């Protein structure tokens, strides 16, 4: 009644993302 | 004569010969091994490993088993030529599939586990490759490679310790597979090796162990075993490499989805580091210290630390992105994280030109920075002490067109925001010129409202005329004396 | 920018290598081949097979060394695949001097005689190859290589005919080969094989036995044990192949050098399918038939056989081909031929327009061209009942002007065609209205070759002199009395 | 002297010519 909200105080924390980068091997000696 | 014109076109394509995986070349080899004599099977092997590095692509059952074969051998010479030919055949997407299908990776497992360094290295490095396709990650992940490639990361031989990272790398894309590594005890040596001089090798630990970050439980586990954590990346985002800078920036992000690492970043001195990378003017140092403070800047004790570290203005200044939603999100929401606190706090805020700014980008940006402004504008008209501020600035003019948003966010933090800046003020002088503009202002805003299916948009309007009522003002008293606004009951 | 374009233009320049000749795959075959082994020795000659045929360079001996050993394989199929191999790099000009180098010939030769077909049949076709670099010619010419080679031309296997009679054409090239050849007794095979069926063996037999009727003494040899050879080669003019065409008339041009060939190709029915060669369509074998039919000329018997045949007016019209100086060359070359015949023909001479056409040609054509119609007027003249017509076609508009070339063929045989056209005429009319005209005419003609320092030249004027006196006319002697003649005469 | 002749009544006979072209080997079976 002193105040009106409609949305928390603070935001979201975001998702924890993944790098999806691939690694592939040195060159091979033989 | 167009004529001429394909006759050269199609002798060209005619060109676009060095094919030896099948037929005779392949028999011979293939004699060769399974021959059983070892001085022709090192020639078999020598051979596999010089062609498959010149040219791979995808190979048959009748390639891979003579291979495979090869690598149940004790002799060095085989051994490594083996491992590389199959390593070689790796890359190719297919063979990998049918590689770990046809049983390779036991062979492999074994080749790992001896003293031979280059072996070592060859047959690491063979399952790095295979470990890029999603199907055999798991299967790796479970076959047992995992506690020898944990061992081999250690290896004070840089290109094994390379593939050996490598692998560890590939195996931090699913929850499942972390969980496999966290359980093998590759984190320490990960944390461990991030301190490596090696760019490659830091960069893979680094990556690892952001992934890693990626699930609740590891993070828990790694508050409780590896306490130096968060310092070590704090001092790698000042690496002399960008992608490491950028990967450590982001590791710490992922950590930072938890209160207590939100904290922890903090107290290890990560603010001034942030500071610096936010206004890098590089779009991924930017968007991931960015999502970094933002998720920092949502524990309260941090507020305070965070306006004294000076991110207002970079954080305002990330509004000018117009070319990275994702970047003026995140900038205007960790303003919104600032928007409610002490009282010094607020005065630098509003000092910093944040509410001018977010105003300048309400009407023109897309509708999730709208979104994320909106609610800034709702948390900022909270405080008393603000709300003539926010009405000199005429973020009315913002406010009132974004009530008629489809986007529910929007709207209604528009509402909720309009709402409270109409309660309690010493002067309506915004309020009473904003009454019919613009697009019928306040009134409209009250009329569409009061007609409203959502009770809550309904209980704003009935709560903030009344708010207009209880306040003592002669002239807005006359002006909600119009019919369209009153007999709604 | 401009630079732009080559940047494109030479990335796909860079578009426009793992073989099997070097290193590690070599390797591996090389252990296969002295494994001494037939089943592995096996495989290596299959691959070895397979690779030259994808894909052929100069190699090194140790490519050739393992492919040279196999050749001497127990196993018929080891040595077929080894031969293949090696044939296929005998297609390389420098390979085919190394395999030499290296001995190859002897086991090639010695594959040669055995009695598996297949074996014989890539043996001679790789011994074809190697004999086409003129260094090998000789050495395998004198390798002992000649007697198999001749035998299995008598295959009734057509792939190894043609490999046989192949390498026995590409000993045909030099005297000294094909004097080897004759004496290894090829020829009576290359005879009987002008009679085969098949294009490719009767094409290189005609071109062979062509190549051997270049030496004198072979062309005595022919004459006495061949008596089937010009039958042959007449039926071979009649050939739907047209390489086959022409090469039978350039044998039978080049065996038309001696006379008894002049005369026995006549008499086997040979000038009906001249006539037709030398108005084919195809400007090569209008070449080799006129030069057939340029040395068969030669014989009187054949003169009166060479008009009934109707060659005379073809002949003339081979005189507007002005593009070629050659064919116009022995085309005016026989005509003079048939210029100093019977009645008849000379009568048939003068209605084929021959004269006219020659008188035409006489200053506006090739040196060489004007050379053999110069000597034609000088043959053509010496016939007293041809004088008068000579004159009446005005041949003194051409004789006249060629006295003043440098050629001496040119404007000595003018000279004597002039000096018996002045020379007991009954009518003078033609002499005397060319005395002043064109180009000086006879008075000049006589002052000029007065003066000459070649005792030739002034013996013909002099006689010209006193033929023109001696013959009685009231003109002409009051022509001669001029200064210019009489002071050098 | 009835006539004059500096050249011989015929023409001399070509020299016979040599085919220079190459035979090479049928594909090689095996």
């Amino acid at each position: 009644l002193l105040h009106i909200q409609v949305s928390p105080t603070k935001s979201s924390n975001l998702d924890a993302q993944v790098n999806t980068e691939q690694a592939y091997s040195q060159p091979f000696r033989y | 004569p167009i004529a001429d014109n394909e006759r050269e076109a199609v002798t060209l394509l005619l060109g676009y010969q060095l094919d030896f995986y099948s037929g005779g070349p392949l028999k011979a080899l293939t004699t060769l091994v399974y021959s059983d004599n070892l001085n022709l099977q090192r020639s078999a092997a020598l051979a596999f490993a010089e062609i498959t590095e010149k040219y791979v692509r995808q190979v048959s059952r009748e390639v891979l088993e003579p291979i495979l074969i090869l690598l149940q051998s004790q002799d060095p010479q085989i051994q490594v030529a083996a491992c590389a030919a199959l390593g070689n055949l790796a890359v190719n997407n297919e063979n990998k599939l049918l590689i770990v299908e046809m049983g390779g990776l036991e062979p492999l497992i074994n080749q790992m586990m001896g003293d031979n360094v280059e072996v070592q290295c060859n047959a690491v490095g063979c399952i790095t490759n295979l470990a890029t396709r999603d199907d055999n990650k798991h299967k790796i992940a479970t076959s047992g490679a995992l506690i020898p490639l944990t061992k081999l990361a250690k290896s004070k031989h840089i290109r094994v310790q390379r593939n050996a990272t490598g692998a560890l790398l590939n195996m931090t894309h699913s929850e499942e597979n972390r969980k496999e590594l966290v359980n093998a005890g590759a984190v320490p040596v990960l944390v461990s090796l991030l301190s490596s001089t090696d760019p490659d090798v830091q960069y893979y630990c680094t990556t690892a162990l952001s992934n890693i970050a990626v699930d609740e439980a590891n993070r828990k586990k790694l508050a409780q075993t590896e306490p130096r954590l968060v310092s070590k990346l704090v001092s790698l985002m000042d690496s002399p490499s960008s992608r490491v800078k950028c990967q450590a920036t982001l590791a710490l992000r992922n950590l930072a989805s938890d209160t207590s690492y939100q904290l922890e970043i903090v107290r290890a001195g990560g603010l001034p580091h942030l500071v610096k990378l936010i206004q890098s003017d590089s779009i991924p140092l930017v968007l991931a210290s960015v999502a970094c403070i933002r998720n920092i800047s949502i524990h309260p004790l941090n507020e305070g630390l965070i306006v004294d570290a000076g991110f207002l203005k970079p954080l305002v200044r990330l509004l000018d992105y117009k070319d990275s939603e994702e970047i003026q999100c995140h900038a205007v929401s960790t303003l919104r994280n600032l928007a409610a606190s002490s009282e010094k706090n607020r005065k630098e805020f509003f000092e910093s030109g944040a509410v001018e700014k977010c105003k300048e980008l309400a009407l023109d940006s897309p509708v999730s920075v709208q979104s994320e402004i909106s609610a800034c504008f709702a948390i900022l008209a909270l405080a008393d002490v603000s709300k003539l501020d926010l009405l000199e600035a005429n973020i009315l003019d913002a406010l009132i067109p974004m009530t008629f948003s489809q986007n529910q966010e929007v709207s209604g933090n528009a509402a909720a925001a309009l709402a409270n800046l109409c309660s309690r003020v010493n002067n309506y002088t915004k309020i009473i010129e904003a009454w019919d503009r613009p697009n019928e202002g306040i009134r409209g805003f009250l009329i569409r409202f009061l007609k409203s299916d959502y009770a809550t948009f309904e209980h704003i309007a009935l709560w903030t005329i009344l708010q207009l009522l209880e306040s003592h003002n002669d002239k807005v008293e006359d002006l909600v004396k119009n019919d369209d606004d009153i007999i709604n009951g």
